[PDB]
């Protein structure tokens, strides 16, 4: 029968590893680097677009940074098509919570549920896992500013600063070097860009190969604002820090 | 089931619930507690169809307790009341709806404010300074309209509540065997033993 | 839940010494309208069984098809289909009885009263009744509808108990059946003059008689009857 | 509207002795004011020395008996030809009846036989499965006529010892098979006189350790 | 039916009648309305006979499965709740049951739970259930004290059923008595109302409404 | 790979034969049937000294008149015991009687072959089912994952089974008393066990008509162990 | 070799190896013999034990008052197939008030076994059956193989060393077929037949298993001291 | 639905998928459970290759199943969440039907039963997780500590460890734990738990988590400084 052609996507290796999860992580390691940095007064999300072409429409494009609701955003590393499936589910889950409790969803709850979906694909169903790693940046009134990451295994962890995708080893060393707890958003913006600039496989870091976003309380009085940076705004912030 | 009252004052929510359980021409019990603690600072009283009342109350209780363990965190009275309303709103269009009316008295620790919610079996939620379900309201609402003030103390609220119970004991047809009174405030939930 | 539309009236039957006789008129009524006149309500199964059906005709036709299909199915992988493993009256009845009761239990009955008449392989007479409720019973004489009220009393005068069966010949038995059919024509408003009669004998086999008519009727006394009490003309 | 139930009349009667039990029933089958059959048996030997009758709506009665007979057959297959005891049969029948609690078998069921100590046993069931072991039970159309007579003659109810000032009761004792059959026959002739659905014939099934015996008696046919 | 059970100093008394009716037809005078679930648990029956009989013996099976799985006798609370949750699933279907789950355990002590077919479950010290419950209440309440002796408590339970058996047309037959202690339930006999009424009338001097 | 319900060229089901190898790795379990009762004994085999041995439950009650011992992948036995208990209680509900030991065993063995591509693999545990009924008296059954069950006068299963079975062949006779059987299980367990036999690493049980199924206390077994050692030294 | 992974695969010579391996399980099974006259049909079965402490595996199963079989191979599969036969016999009785013909019984077993040889996931039955019965056309004996092939015979045998008994019955055909109105003699012929399949072991009291059905004899099984007569 | 039998027997009688799930447990961070005279302590290793972590929000290694029972684990983190969730739901369901919280044995038996079900169900792989379940039964003061593993077997332990280098810490506990006299106090029990982890961990900074459970739903997690005091005390006594 069909048994002959089954890859068996949800099994253990003799060493106790999940083949498909490991190979999905190997896939993600070739994706454009994405960095999240959490400051005391906001969060920075920075991501490198995958080898851009000059005829690519940059302003009306979305590859790395997505909005889940008004208080939560994600940076993507891996297959974009896979990420969008999960993003729409995450968006729906947030709205279900709001509809049920008349309160915006706490960041961890959303992260756990999305991570639980990924876990399911590694334990049952016989399907390939989602080749995606997320950096979740968000705010709620319980824990304030939060950074998380999830990966194809469905395992998630919290961070002060973290990178996913390509050159995470080099990127994490650089973040671990210059990061400190009393950091501000504007400093974190500078750290994020400086890290990408050194870890990039490109010749020089430019505005057209980046996506950028901040989650500040920089709105008027006790409320959170999401800023997905425009091309010109990335061009200005890149000059302001002296990278170009 | 019959009489459940609720009064939100300055720093607390007071719930009064009748002790009688009547069936046919027999008062089977005169010490029935028509309430469940959903969380340390949230209390729900209930009245309606026999069986449905407790079954619904305990089902909600289990769900809120489950949430509390999962998140290691207490849901706000507003959040709990919205959850309860949605369950009843689902229920009314089910094959057999829960015929249960509830009051939810809670103290929001983040806001440092007492909150009283009135929800009927249809899933009709309202936040109120004072509330009642069934025929009780027809006497107590007008009484409270007159005597209630928003800045009252817990002791003033209990005297205001005594005034309601006296009026009900005077003018209500049925013997409801007095009430169990509970207070919800910043320190949690406690029962008044002598009422 | 049904209501019968096109209906057939009484089916009558009785045992005699060597076999059974069964009869039913050829009418398909549509309420008070005597709509169809060429309706055969006796349906032979093999050469040893006749199923007489009253009630809803659309359901009767459904039952015809089931019996027809039963004969086909019995013949499958059966070298003795025309011998030792042929369909018996008792097999045919029990099948119908099962169906009738299953259908009443699903609240969607076959709106019929059925009498299965035949002779078993060992020569024994078979005569049993079943209806829309799945109720079954056997008797030396059996009748449906008005036949139960008018034919049975007449047929029971011939065969009143089991011991009267060996004493009853096919000539006497057929005479009683034919007489009963006349009485039903006098008194049943949904009956016709034309009918079919079937004899299943353990010696002579199945004899199916079509296009019989009620005859030797008494109507002459009607001319003397004038008015409804007083009136003399 | 289609009514799935009907009344086939008749009446049944079970009495238990010391080392025997009888289950009697008239052989008349009716609908409304018509007789369908003068001899249609409704008391059956179901095997394992258990006799059974399900009186009321005959279609449900036959269905039940048929299912119980089948239950006895499968009990043998599944438990190494073990004999189904009367108490086990009774419990099994309860589940058969209660299985159709929301579309009931319209019958009064009675079974009879011997218990595991060899003593006479009669069990009786309501339409939905409530059962009870008794020395005595009448079921069916003429149950209300026969049952009080049985209370008086079998269980000696309301009978006191003469001269004892109504202080000492008539002592309970087992009846012989001869005395029981006298009571059965008198019960059915009395029921035949005063009940229109009862008559034609009486069929008694007697159960002893030796097996199941039958007796038949004529009843009035009007 | 008339059934009662009350809690007192010396444990629990349980008393029931034995009549079964189908309309005004007295169908039986010898029905067992107490179910012996285990050596420490009793269940009383009122309402539809097989509904009570079937589901309470089913309850006994569930209680047996509990002590096999948990290596421990089931609590009165848990046993009553199995039954109440069961009937609640059938709510609206037309089950007719008024039951009392009575028993003793270490953690609970003597406990009585009222459970009925519309899903009501109540812990309490005194309950009377059935068509003659009010008649039983009248005698029981007016003579009840916590400090009754085992002998007096048994009699009061018996006398209360007798009171209902007399006045309620749908109660009668005989009185079945039970006494529940820390050591389990103890049967205290079947008492026919035929003899018991006259015995009680003579000895007690009560029932003066009746022609002596 | 290959089908789960595949036959070998010799005419055996691969998965059933492989599950039998898993049972050979399991801890020893011995059952002996007498006219005074049936005795069931097991090797507990704690993997470490910190493990509380009294929590090792390899002897189990199915009903008052039926007991069960296990050997192999003991986690697989839980659903088998659950089914057995439900079968036993359900039969009592339907028939107001105790269920025959053979019928109970047959009910358990019906689960065995309900695997394929129903559960994904056979059970990796063998069961010794001991009990009493009025018809066939005291009985001992060996229930395998093949769906087969044999009645036995005495039987050993697990790692030391072939050695213990050979010993049971010589020792068993039809007139054994209950006490003699108890000692015989302890004797044969002590022989095949790796670690030295005591009340903490070995458990006894029995089923009698009068008292039903009973798991022995560690105090009661300890005295039988002491009684056993004294009798072997006495000649 | 490469074509024996499942039942759904044909070999290059048109063989079904899984069906053939299932057939092999029967050959390993203990011998059982079937034979009939015109009045009676008899099953004789050599039961097998695990060891001297064990019971002897029961080979014969009753299907109805007039029908039953003996087994050789996987006993659980026989239980499944016998249960199916019990239901089919029972369906015929309840619905048609008719005792199931032994020939139809064979047709039903054939079609049930066949479905398991043409679909993915399932497996063939690993047991052979000898069905005896007495119906409206007299005594019958059938041989069921899990390939689906059912065959009506005067006599036969299946299991290990069944060729010995099968040769004997082929010689004795003219004798035992005319043993009419004599149960004990027909059994004796069956016991002598199964004896031709014995090696080193002989027929003992708890080893032999006999069953009989006939004109005025319901299907009944004899074990223990009841078969001591025939040793 | 996906039906494949993933967990199956091999010729030698092993279920490799269950055994490979144990290897995942062996890879996981070390977890230890030690029960005293009036308490149980659950110690857990946290690997220090992860700096820039946010310990406020990062999932804790010890999880509350109910107010009186806790569950720690070793192995796949994502798998553990599924078991914890089911356990928490069953805990509330037990309170609802039995009107009494679960015993530690019951909760363990349930979790173990779930794990077993995944070893002979089609289309699923076993949980790559072993758990330590600890707490106190309702109205009881006897400490309870249980262990479960992918196969589905469970058992009670006076003290136990699971995860990477668990054989080293088990060796330590086997000679340092006295059955006749368990840690009489909370301090003694925590110290023995910390000592055992210090055989394997590396540094006693933010690598060790300690959770103390006491009777009547009294559960508290120790902070960095509180744990560091035990680490500082043990090292000074060691230099001797
Ligand atoms: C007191 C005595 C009165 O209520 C008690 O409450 C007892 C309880 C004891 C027996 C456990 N209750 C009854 O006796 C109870 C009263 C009752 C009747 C019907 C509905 C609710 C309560 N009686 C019964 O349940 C009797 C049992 C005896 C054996 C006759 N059963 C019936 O009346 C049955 C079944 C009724 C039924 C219930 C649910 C669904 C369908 C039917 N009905 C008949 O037997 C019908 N009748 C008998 C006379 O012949 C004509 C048909």
């Amino acid at each position: 029968g069909s048994r002959r052609y089954d890859s068996r996507t949800t099994i253990f290796s003799p060493e106790g590893r999940l083949y498909q999860v490991e190979y999905a992580l190997e896939s993600i390691s070739h994706a454009g680097t994405a960095i999240g940095i959490m400051a005391s007064d906001g969060i920075v999300l920075a991501a490198e677009r995958k080898v851009t072409s000059t005829l690519l429409e940059q302003d009306t494009s979305t590859e790395k940074l997505y909005k889940l609701n008004d208080k939560i955003a994600v940076a993507v590393a891996g297959l974009t098509a896979d990420a969008e499936i999960l993003i729409n589910t995450a968006r729906i889950h947030a709205q279900n919570y709001l509809k049920t409790y008349n309160e915006d969803i706490p960041v961890e709850i959303l992260v756990r549920r999305l991570s639980d979906i990924k876990q399911g694909y590694t334990q049952h169903g016989g399907l390939r896992p989602f080749g995606v790693s997320f950096i979740y940046a968000g705010y709620d009134d319980r824990y304030g500013y939060q950074l998380y990451t999830s990966n194809p295994s469905g395992n998630y962890t919290g961070w002060k600063a973290i990178s996913v995708g390509a050159n995470t080893s080099a990127a994490q060393t650089l973040l671990q070097m210059d990061y400190k707890d009393d950091m501000k958003v504007d400093d974190a913006i500078e750290l994020a860009l400086k890290t990408l600039s050194k870890t990039t496989d490109s010749s020089a870091l430019t505005y057209d190969r980046l996506e950028f976003a901040t989650i500040r309380k920089g709105a008027n009085d006790g409320e959170v604002y999401q800023k997905i940076f425009k091309p010109q705004e990335i061009k200005d912030i890149l000059v302001k820090t002296g990278i170009t | 089931m019959d009489i459940i009252l609720g009064i939100r004052v300055q720093d607390s929510v007071i719930l009064a619930s009748s002790k009688a359980v009547t069936r046919g021409i027999s008062v089977l019990k005169d010490s029935d507690d028509k309430t469940r603690q959903l969380s340390p600072h949230t209390l729900m009283s209930f009245a309606g169809e026999a069986g449905d009342t407790v079954q619904f109350a305990e089902y909600i209780q289990a769900n809120i307790q489950l949430y509390s363990i999962r998140e290691d965190y207490e849901l706000s009275p507003q959040a709990v009341s919205s959850f309860v309303r949605q369950e009843l709103a689902k229920s009314i269009r089910s094959r057999r709806p829960y015929q249960v009316n509830v009051l939810i008295g809670g103290y929001d620790k983040k806001k440092n404010k007492p909150e009283l919610y009135q929800i009927d079996y249809l899933g009709t939620k309202v936040e109120l300074p004072y509330g009642a379900h069934g025929y009780s309201g027809f006497y107590t609402f007008s009484l409270l309209d007159h005597h209630y003030r928003p800045d009252m103390t817990t002791e003033e609220g209990l005297d205001l509540l005594k005034l309601c119970v006296q009026e009900l004991e005077k003018r209500m047809p049925m013997d409801f065997k007095g009430v169990i009174v509970k207070i919800v405030d910043k320190d949690g939930i406690r029962q008044v033993d002598d009422f | 839940t049904q209501q019968p539309i096109v209906t057939g009236t009484s089916v009558i039957s009785m045992k005699y010494d060597n076999g059974v006789i069964i009869a039913a008129d050829n009418l398909g009524s549509y309420g008070s309208l005597l709509r169809f006149n060429g309706v055969e309500r006796l349906i032979p199964v093999g050469d040893n069984t006749v199923v007489g059906i009253s009630g809803d005709i659309s359901d009767m036709q459904h039952i015809e098809r089931l019996l027809k299909d039963l004969v086909t199915e019995n013949a499958y992988d059966n070298p003795l289909a025309d011998a030792e493993e042929a369909l018996e009256p008792s097999y045919i009845f029990e099948y119908l009885a099962t169906v009738m009761y299953q259908r009443r239990s699903k609240m969607n009955p076959l709106w019929n009263a059925i009498i299965v008449a035949g002779v078993q392989s060992n020569g024994d007479q078979f005569l049993r009744y079943v209806n829309l409720l799945g109720v079954t019973y056997s008797s030396p004489t059996l009748a449906t509808g008005f036949g139960a009220h008018m034919a049975n009393p007449l047929l029971r005068k011939v065969v009143d108990r089991e011991s009267d069966i060996p004493k009853t010949t096919v000539q006497v038995a057929e005479e009683a059946i034919v007489n009963a059919m006349r009485v039903l024509y006098y008194r049943d408003a949904r009956s016709s003059r034309n009918f079919s009669l079937a004899i299943i004998d353990k010696n002579t086999g199945l004899t199916f008689k079509k296009n019989l008519q009620v005859e030797n009727m008494k109507w002459d006394f009607a001319k003397d009857i004038k008015g409804y009490g007083t009136q003399k003309i | 509207q289609f009514n799935p139930y009907g009344d086939n009349g008749g009446t049944i009667l079970g009495i238990a002795g010391e080392d025997f039990a009888v289950l009697a029933g008239d052989t008349r089958n009716i609908t409304d004011y018509s007789i369908n059959s003068r001899y249609e048996p409704k008391v059956f030997d179901c095997g394992d020395n258990i006799v059974m009758s399900a009186n009321g709506f005959a279609a449900d009665g036959d269905a039940l008996v048929k299912r119980f007979k089948n239950s006895v057959k499968w009990y043998h297959f599944d438990h190494n030809d073990k004999k189904l005891s009367i108490n086990s049969a009774a419990r099994n029948i309860q589940h058969l009846l209660y299985g159709k609690r929301f579309f009931p078998y319209y019958v009064h069921t009675i079974i009879a036989g011997l218990d595991e100590d060899g003593k006479g046993a009669v069990y009786s069931f309501d339409p939905v499965g409530s059962y009870e072991r008794e020395q005595c039970r009448a079921g069916g159309a003429a149950a209300s006529l026969i049952m009080p007579f049985l209370d008086n003659q079998v269980n000696f109810k309301n009978q006191y010892e003469p001269g004892t000032n109504g202080k000492v009761k008539k002592p309970l004792k087992y009846l012989s098979v001869e005395e029981v059959i006298k009571l059965v026959r008198d019960s059915f002739t009395s029921a035949t006189e005063r009940h229109i659905q009862v008559g034609d014939g009486l069929e008694i099934l007697i159960v002893t350790k030796d097996g199941v015996r039958k007796e038949f008696y004529e009843l009035k046919r009007d | 039916t008339t059934t009662l059970a009350f809690r007192f100093q010396g444990g629990i008394i349980v008393a029931v009648d034995s009549r079964a009716t189908a309309g005004n037809w007295v169908a039986s005078q010898t029905v067992k309305k107490v179910i012996e679930i285990n050596p420490f648990l009793l269940g009383t029956m009122a309402g539809g006979a097989v509904d009570c009989q079937f589901w309470e013996t089913w309850l006994g099976s569930q209680c047996r499965l509990h002590e096999l799985r948990e290596k421990e006798r089931i609590s009165v609370a848990a046993a009553s709740k199995i039954l109440s949750n069961l009937v609640y699933q059938y709510k609206g279907a037309g089950l007719s049951m008024g039951t009392m789950i009575c028993g003793y355990t270490r953690k609970e002590g003597p406990t009585i739970y009222y459970v009925d077919s519309d899903g009501t479950r109540l812990k309490g010290d005194i309950f009377c259930v059935g068509s003659g419950q009010t008649f039983a209440y009248g005698v029981l309440d007016s003579n009840y004290k916590w400090d009754l002796s085992v002998e007096d408590a048994l009699y009061l339970g018996k006398r209360s059923i007798l009171a209902a058996a007399h006045r309620d047309a749908y109660s009668g037959g005989s009185v079945n008595l039970y006494h529940v202690t820390e050591d389990g339930w103890i049967y205290h006999g079947n008492h026919d109302v035929g003899e018991l009424f006259w015995k009680v009338k003579e000895e007690e001097g009560s029932f003066n409404n009746v022609i002596g | 790979d290959r089908g789960v319900s595949t036959f070998s060229p010799e005419g055996r089901l691969f998965q059933v034969e492989y599950s039998l190898e898993a049972i050979k790795l399991g801890s020893t379990a011995i059952g002996i049937a007498t006219k005074e009762g049936v005795v069931l004994g097991v090797e507990k085999r704690a993997t470490s000294p910190l493990l509380e041995s009294d929590s090792i439950e390899k002897i189990v009650e199915i009903d008052r008149h039926i007991g069960c011992a296990m050997s192999g992948l003991t986690a697989d036995a839980r659903s088998m015991i659950e089914h057995a208990r439900t079968a036993a209680v359900t039969h009592n509900l339907y028939y107001d009687e105790d269920i025959n030991v053979e019928s109970l065993t047959q009910s358990v063995c019906d689960l065995a072959l309900r695997f394929g591509e129903l559960m994904s693999r056979p059970f990796g545990v063998a069961l010794l089912i001991a009990g009493h009924d009025a018809d066939d008296g005291y009985q001992l059954f060996h229930a395998e994952p093949s769906g087969t069950f044999y009645r036995y006068n005495a039987k050993a299963i697990g790692s030391g089974s072939e050695g213990a079975q050979a010993e049971l062949l010589n020792e068993w006779h039809s007139s054994l008393t209950l006490k003699e059987a108890e000692l015989l299980v302890l004797k044969i367990l002590k022989q095949v066990m790796e670690e030295k036999l005591d009340e903490n690493n070995a458990q006894l049980s029995c089923i009698t008509k009068q008292d039903g199924f009973k798991i022995y206390d560690n105090e009661k077994t300890a005295e039988l162990i002491k009684e056993l050692k004294e009798k072997e030294a006495a000649e | 070799n490469n074509y024996d992974g499942d039942t759904v695969t044909f070999s290059p010579t048109g063989r079904l190896f899984q069906v053939e391996y299932a057939l092999e399980a029967i050959k390993q099974g203990s011998v059982t013999v079937g034979l009939r006259s015109n009045t009676h049909a008899v099953l004789v079965a050599l039961k097998r034990n695990a060891d001297e402490l064990s019971s002897y595996q029961k080979k014969i199963i009753k299907c109805d008052e007039h029908m039953g079989l003996s087994l050789a191979g996987l006993a659980p599969d026989a239980r499944v197939l016998s249960n199916y036969l019990r239901q089919q016999c029972n369906y015929s009785s309840l619905v048609f008030n008719r005792k199931l013909a032994v020939e139809r019984a064979g047709h039903l077993l054939c079609d049930k076994a066949q479905k398991n040889t043409q679909s993915y996931g399932g497996r063939p039955y690993g047991v052979g059956l000898l069905i005896i019965g007495y119906d409206k056309s007299g005594a019958h004996l059938l041989e069921f193989q899990p390939s689906g092939n059912v065959t009506e015979l005067y006599g036969t045998a299946i299991g290990a060393r069944s060729q010995g008994a099968k040769t004997y019955l082929e010689r004795t055909l003219d004798t035992f077929i005319k043993i009419d109105g004599n149960p004990d003699e027909l059994i004796k012929a069956g016991v002598e037949a199964i004896s031709q399949s014995l090696r080193d072991e002989s027929l003992t009291v708890d080893n032999l298993s006999i069953a009989i059905v006939g004109k005025d004899t319901p299907f009944t099984i004899y074990d223990g001291e009841a078969v001591a007569k025939y040793i | 639905g996906y039906d494949r039998a993933l967990s199956i027997f091999s010729p030698d009688g092993h279920i490799f998928q269950v055994e490979y799930a144990l290897e995942a447990v062996k890879r996981g961070t070390c977890a230890v459970g030690v029960k005293g005279k009036n308490c149980v302590v659950l110690g857990c290793e946290r690997r220090s290759t992860l700096k820039l972590q946010d310990t406020r929000i990062t999932p804790s290694k010890v999880s509350k199943i109910d107010s009186h029972v806790v569950l720690s684990f070793s192995g796949l983190n994502a798998d553990s969440r599924i078991l914890i969730e089911k356990a928490r739901v069953e805990a509330q369901s037990h309170r609802l039907t039995l009107e009494d919280p679960v015993t530690v044995e019951y909760l363990t038996r349930y979790v173990a039963g779930v794990q077993q079900r995944y070893t002979q169900s089609g289309g699923v792989r076993p949980f790559g997780v072993s758990t330590l379940i600890a707490g106190f039964d309702p109205r009881d003061d006897e400490p309870k500590l249980y262990q479960t593993e992918p196969s589905g077997i469970y058992s009670s332990w006076s003290a136990q460890t699971i995860g990477r280098n668990s054989k080293t810490v088990r060796e330590f506990l086997e000679k340092n734990y006295d059955r006749k006299e368990p840690p009489a106090t909370v301090e003694e029990c925590v110290k023995l738990t910390v000592r055992s982890l210090l055989e394997v961990v590396q540094t006693g900074a933010k690598n060790i988590e300690i959770t103390v459970v006491k009777p009547d739903s009294d559960i508290v997690a120790l902070s960095s400084e509180e744990i560091n005091q035990y680490v500082t005390q043990i090292e000074q006594e060691k230099q001797e």
